[PDB]
Order: C-alpha cells, then sequence, then structure tokens
C-alpha cells in the first residue's frame, strides 16, 4: 500500500550540556586562487617567437 | 426510508412518517423504543477475513492540503 511520505522539519535539538564546543579550523593547502601558466607569446606584427 | 421500505418493512415506516405530522415528544419514546428493537435481532458474526476487510480498504492520495497536517 503505497502510503504517502508526510516529512516535518523536525528541528534537530540539543541540551546544553550535550552541545560540543567547537572544532578549530587547522589549515590544509595555503588558499591559491591563482596560478601561473604557460602561454605562447607573439611579437609585434603577430606572429610567433 | 426508501431504503426501508425497499428492504421489506412497511408498518415501521408508517408510523415514522405520520410521527413527523406533529413532532411531539409524547409519541417520541416509540422512536426510542424502535431505536431498541433493532439490537435485539442478534449480532452479525461474520468472518474475519471480511470482517477486517471491511477496515483494511484504504484510499490514500496525493491531493490533500499540507497546512492541515502540520497544524494537527
Amino acid at each position: 500500500k503505497t502510503i504517502p511520505t508526510f516529512e516535518p522539519k523536525e528541528s534537530i535539538l540539543k541540551k546544553l550540556e550535550d552541545i560540543k564546543p567547537e572544532q578549530v579550523k587547522k589549515q590544509t593547502k595555503l588558499f591559491r586562487i591563482f596560478e601561473p601558466r604557460q602561454l605562447p607569446v607573439y611579437r609585434a606584427n603577430g606572429e610567433k617567437e | 426510508l426508501d431504503n426501508m421500505r425497499k428492504a421489506g418493512l412497511t408498518d415501521i415506516p408508517k408510523m415514522i412518517q405520520d410521527w413527523l405530522v406533529d413532532c411531539s415528544i409524547e409519541k417520541f419514546p416509540l422512536m426510542a423504543k424502535i431505536y431498541s428493537w433493532s439490537f435485539h435481532v442478534g449480532f452479525r458474526k461474520q468472518k474475519m477475513l471480511d470482517a477486517a476487510l471491511d477496515q483494511l480498504k484504504t484510499e490514500y492520495t496525493e491531493d490533500v492540503d499540507d497546512e492541515m497536517y502540520r497544524e494537527y
């Protein structure tokens, strides 16, 4: 029998003695946004080195 | 009352129809009397299967509200 599936949001709780303090962020690799890359280059008049 | 007559009852629809002409409470215990004469006919001792299947017929639908069930 295909019963419908009523899902509340359920608002997951704790109490104060069971609140875990925090977990420190220790750093992984150095958070780069840019990196180098080889590209070709073209002298003035347009042609290539 | 049409079902009542269709089942084969003649005098007792007549008592319930001629009572409504006045709707008095002095003749009304008759109704109560009738309401007790129905349950002194016996039990409808049917089968376990079909008696469960009187209850175990379900019509569950994806057209109801959600505003209702959450408040419920």
